[PDB]
């Protein structure tokens, strides 16, 4: 339930 | 060759006939189908729907607002469609940057997704990674790595710029016609400053849905015959994406059926 | 009702006819079409393609490898399917966490995208955000915010689980048949574990392409008539995604045309 690199 | 609005009409018709009942997050009912796609040519026409009058001024004005990265509702207040912190602007221009104030200087802070798309088109038009994402602002404090609401992928071959929008959900009655116009406009803008011609806009949905109270209006809209799409003219040679102003654009030969109020 | 492999064959056929020449990253030529979609029913059948034999054992094996989050190549070379740091598994199970070694304990480090999909299906099946992304590992050290190679969105209505895979590019000859099987298998696993039935697998592509040297082989594949898709049986009650082993799965009634070698 996600997405796009570590800083948000 | 068939009018491209027929795809949008066929998707409404398919959802009315084959959609299943599913609640949205507020417990409001929809008819829903998962997984849809439509392709709209941008070649010498512009896909502003004709089976109802679409508020083109608000499409233009709100895109321009997103392009300047604004988190200020007043710059969008007394225009047509009526202190923030996120929105599609801040994420398109300043992704992951420390937010402080709405009147704060963010120049070269975060990732500029939009400029990066433009630079990539210029430096490597074959690139398969020409991608920009937008988030629903309510998701941002909700979890780490929140999923985007929409992903937009650009593509170049033979001096034509195409765009595919993937939206995880699409409100067929209100949101979809407005998004088609919005991303078609964006494509026209990016094509113009990269010296390409607009190609296709491909619209791809996850949960494609109709709210129950739009059913009767949409059923009437389904019986209207599309008129030839209008054309979009850019009136000025424009050099950078930030330079566009509302007045640089003219919709020509827009001849729609009457306004339908959904809700 | 028409066999679902016909969609895949029609897509090959459309690229051969209407596809334009476009180089990939290495300057290798393809025939390319931007924006495609196919829907494969998962109801009482399994879309393992029949116009050529697909190496099912490697599908299963590689998927299970991803599900445990492995960054070790030889856990995928002692299995006969033919030190890392990234590949789809570490991003599926441990997104954004500090990498150190490959024999390290990453328990509760980063975001677990796969467990989060499973939990959301259980706590809120109407959710429009049930999304998991995978990255090409080459992209990770290349820029901040690298775009994903693939996004996968799940969807639940009437006790059925559907899956949509969006891939920014798709190798039609080699990669596509393999991914169809792979994400269809993942849906079967997540369905089994959440007490749902498999619904549809929707496959959506950005740059859908055929490598020039695959043209002759694919042209021959295009004259083969599909055989009824096989069925996939799960051979015990499995409780957690990490508990599945290769031996829990049996393909039945798989009757494919001969192997086609491409590359």
């Amino acid at each position: 339930l996600s997405c796009q690199l570590y800083q948000r | 060759p068939p009018h491209g609005e027929l795809q949008y009409l066929g998707q409404i018709q398919h959802i009315l006939r084959c959609g299943v009942r599913k609640d949205d997050r507020t417990g409001t009912g929809t008819l829903s189908v998962f997984g849809m796609q439509a392709r709209y040519s941008l070649r010498d026409e512009f896909p502003l729907l004709t089976t109802k009058r679409v508020f083109w001024k608000g499409v233009l004005e709100e895109l321009l607002w997103f392009i300047k990265g604004s988190t200020n509702a007043k710059e969008l207040s007394s225009k047509g469609v009526k202190d923030l912190g996120p929105v599609y602007g801040f994420q398109w221009r300043h992704f992951g940057a420390e937010y402080r104030d709405m009147e704060s200087d963010y120049s070269g802070q975060g990732v500029d997704q939009l400029q990066r798309v433009i630079d990539t088109i210029k430096t490597n038009p074959d690139d398969r990674r020409i991608i920009m994402c937008a988030w629903n602002p309510r998701d941002l404090p909700l979890m780490a790595l929140p999923p985007c609401h929409a992903l937009c992928q650009f593509y170049v071959v033979n001096s034509e710029l195409s765009c595919q929008l993937y939206q995880r959900s699409g409100d067929m009655g209100l949101g979809v016609p407005f998004n088609i116009a919005s991303y078609a406009l964006l494509t026209y803008m990016i094509a113009h400053i990269t010296g390409l011609k607009p190609g296709d806009f491909i619209h791809t949905l996850g949960d494609a849905h109709i709210y129950l109270n739009h059913i009767e209006p949409l059923k009437i809209q389904l019986q209207r015959e599309p008129r030839p799409f209008p054309k979009l003219r850019i009136l000025r040679k424009v050099e950078k994406i930030d330079d566009f102003k509302a007045e640089d654009f003219q919709i020509e030969g827009y001849n729609p059926h009457p306004t339908i109020k959904m809700e």
